[PDB]
């Protein structure tokens, strides 16, 4: 098969794997086992930013961005237990992975929208009475989105929230209450909502594959401004074992 | 000489509100790093006031 | 100043015991530790994991207590955690892996008191400096 | 008002003892016993509602329960601070010597 020197520069190292298209089988589930998914794959292919308007009466739309942050957007290698709960649905419950990426988008006119593209802590349920993983089955779930930067982060000035000057050192006498925003460096924790959509099945292999969509908040740079609603649509793959 | 004064001030009976609010405006504001002539910038332009402000 | 009698005398053991060394181990324990150990522990600080130093006080509250010769000496036979519930060897110099830390096959009993005895003089000498990394260069 | 979440722990117990809900782990080297097997321990098992809940992690060796013991008064816990938690700052906190 494939190894690293025949991939490496590609871009396939950014690639989720796919399914054949005779990947249409169903996956049985015991109520009796225990699961685990031992492999999530989010690859993005496309991330719409919703735009803001003048006035609140117009209807606000996800607009197409433009990727500047190259390869590096795929979420792989996450694991955690499949639980076959009390009415026969499934539930996902992340425990690990490479599970986020800061990603930087740009709108037409060249806005960049940095956002920490994730889905840590992710809890995703499918419909009750699975007791086959099907090109029928949905998961949807909520993960948590903490700040894009974390606490040591210094900003271009030096101030930051777990380090940093905490004032306008460049500035001594200006007064403070105008700069209170920029100065007081805040954390954000937000949720966000996926949605996975399964459309390929191995039966006899425990591997599913489809689409997903995700909304969540993108950089808020430690409470400097107001973040924006970002939508992510990619392809997904998971394996799912018996553990 | 704020603090001599303040001493005296107090070794005479004041109370530490009485001692301070005896010191004139214009000696503690000799006392204003704002006032120290080495303190500027070449490109710095204009009065002292334009920097720190109008001291009110 | 001078390094006299007083600095060159250190705690033997647990036990309140200790011994002075002589000005020649000295100068061997700083040889023998440049040799063999300042590749990670220039200056008493760790390279390869900066929480531990090699400060007294930091030595007095490992298990079993590293803060005296016997203990320095029974760390480079047979080195552990800090908690002393892990066998390090493998991954740190000691004559138990001497294999795989060739330096450590020539070091005598002799030696790893004259290290031991470094370890503890220096910061009798530097102070908070010894272990202090470059705050205190 | 806007305010600084570090700045504020450092006015509560986290800012005068190890706080098992969110303080770095290399915090557990200033006392004879707690670093690194415990230390481990106590970081993966938290939060605590209270100071004595650390006695109640699975699989403690007897002396482990005693080392604990023998620390309480050492430790704390006030509410998990997000931003001390958050990328795996308990582990490695950017801060060496
Ligand atoms: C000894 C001369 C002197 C001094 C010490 C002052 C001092 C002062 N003036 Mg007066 N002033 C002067 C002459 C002077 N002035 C003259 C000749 C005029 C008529 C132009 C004025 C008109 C004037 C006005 C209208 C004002 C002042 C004000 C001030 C105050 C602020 C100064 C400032 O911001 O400068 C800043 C100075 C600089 C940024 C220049 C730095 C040196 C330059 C860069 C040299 C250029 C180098 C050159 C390119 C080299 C090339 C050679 C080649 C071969 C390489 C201060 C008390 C201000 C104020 O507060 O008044 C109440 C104000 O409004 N001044
Ligand atoms: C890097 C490759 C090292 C060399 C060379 C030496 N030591 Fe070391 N030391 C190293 C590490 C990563 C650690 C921490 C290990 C752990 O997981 O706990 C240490 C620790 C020590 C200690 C314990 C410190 C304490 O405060 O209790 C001592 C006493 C010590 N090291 C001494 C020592 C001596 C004498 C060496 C020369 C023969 C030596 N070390 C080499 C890394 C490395
Ligand atoms: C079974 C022991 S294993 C052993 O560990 C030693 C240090 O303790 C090394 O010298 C040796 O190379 C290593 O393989
Ligand atoms: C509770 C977590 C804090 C960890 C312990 C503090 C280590 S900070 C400590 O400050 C001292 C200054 O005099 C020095 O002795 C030392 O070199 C320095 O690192
Ligand atoms: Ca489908």
């Amino acid at each position: 098969t494939l190894t690293y020197d025949d991939i490496v520069g590609t871009g396939l190292a950014n690639k989720c794997p796919t399914l054949d298209d005779t990947a249409r089988g169903a996956y049985p589930i015991d109520s009796s086992q225990t699961y685990r998914i031992a492999r999530l794959c989010l690859q993005p292919t496309t991330f719409l930013v919703k735009e803001e308007p003048k006035n609140k009466r117009q209807e606000a739309e996800f607009v197409p961005t433009k990727l500047v942050t190259r390869e590096t957007t795929s979420l792989d290698q996450i694991q955690g237990e499949l639980k076959v709960n009390s009415d026969g649905s499934l539930t996902f419950v992340e425990e690990d992975g490479i599970d986020f990426q800061p990603v930087t988008v740009q709108m037409a006119g060249g806005e960049r929208i940095p956002l920490l593209f994730t889905v840590k802590n992710l809890v995703a349920s499918t419909q009750p009475n699975v007791t086959s993983i099907t090109t029928s089955t949905d998961f949807k779930g909520e993960f948590n989105v903490p700040s894009y930067r974390t606490a040591n982060f210094l900003d271009p000035k030096g101030r930051g929230l777990a380090s940093g000057y905490d004032s306008a050192i460049a500035l001594p006498q200006a007064k403070e209450e105008e700069l209170a925003r920029a100065n007081v460096k805040r954390f954000s924790l937000t949720k966000g909502q996926i949605s996975l959509n399964v459309a390929k099945v191995d039966g006899r292999t425990g591997e599913i594959a489809g689409t997903f969509e995700s909304e969540q908040l993108s950089d808020d740079d430690m409470g400097a401004h107001e973040p924006h609603e970002v939508k992510i649509q990619g392809v997904f793959y998971a394996s799912i074992e018996p553990a | 000489e704020i603090n001599r004064r303040v001493q005296a001030s107090l070794a005479s009976g004041a109370t530490l509100e009485e001692a301070w609010s005896a010191i004139p405006e214009k000696l503690a504001f000799y006392d204003y790093i704002g006032n120290n002539p080495a303190k500027g910038g070449l490109f710095r332009t204009g009065p002292m006031n334009k920097g720190d402000g109008i001291a009110q | 100043a001078e390094l006299t009698p007083e600095v060159l005398t250190v705690p033997l053991n647990s036990e309140g015991k200790t011994i002075t060394l002589t000005e020649k181990q000295y100068l061997e324990g700083k040889r023998l530790f440049q040799y063999a150990c300042a590749s990670c522990h220039v200056g008493g600080i760790t390279k390869t994991n900066p929480s531990l130093d090699l400060r007294t006080e930091t030595l007095a509250l490992a298990t079993p207590p590293r803060d005296n010769i016997e203990g320095l000496v029974d760390y480079m036979k047979n080195p552990t955690t800090y908690d002393g519930e892990q066998e390090i060897a493998e991954v740190h110099p000691s004559l138990r892996s001497a294999d795989i830390f060739p330096k450590m096959r020539n070091l005598t009993e002799k030696d790893l008191v004259a290290i031991a005895g470094h370890i503890l003089v220096e910061p009798k000498i530097l102070g908070d400096k010894w272990g202090g990394g470059k705050v205190y260069y | 008002e806007l305010v600084n979440v570090v700045d504020e722990k450092l006015g509560t117990a986290y800012g005068e003892k190890i706080d098992l809900n969110n303080t770095n782990i290399a915090a557990f080297i200033q006392y004879r016993g707690l670093y690194p097997t415990l230390a481990k321990l106590i970081v993966k098992n938290a939060p605590y509602e209270s100071v004595e809940d650390v006695l109640n992690i699975p699989g403690l060796t007897e002396r482990q329960k005693q080392i604990l013991r023998e620390n309480l008064e050492h430790f704390t816990v006030t509410e998990v601070e997000t931003a001390l938690v958050e990328g795996g700052d308990r582990y490695n906190n950017g801060l060496y010597k």
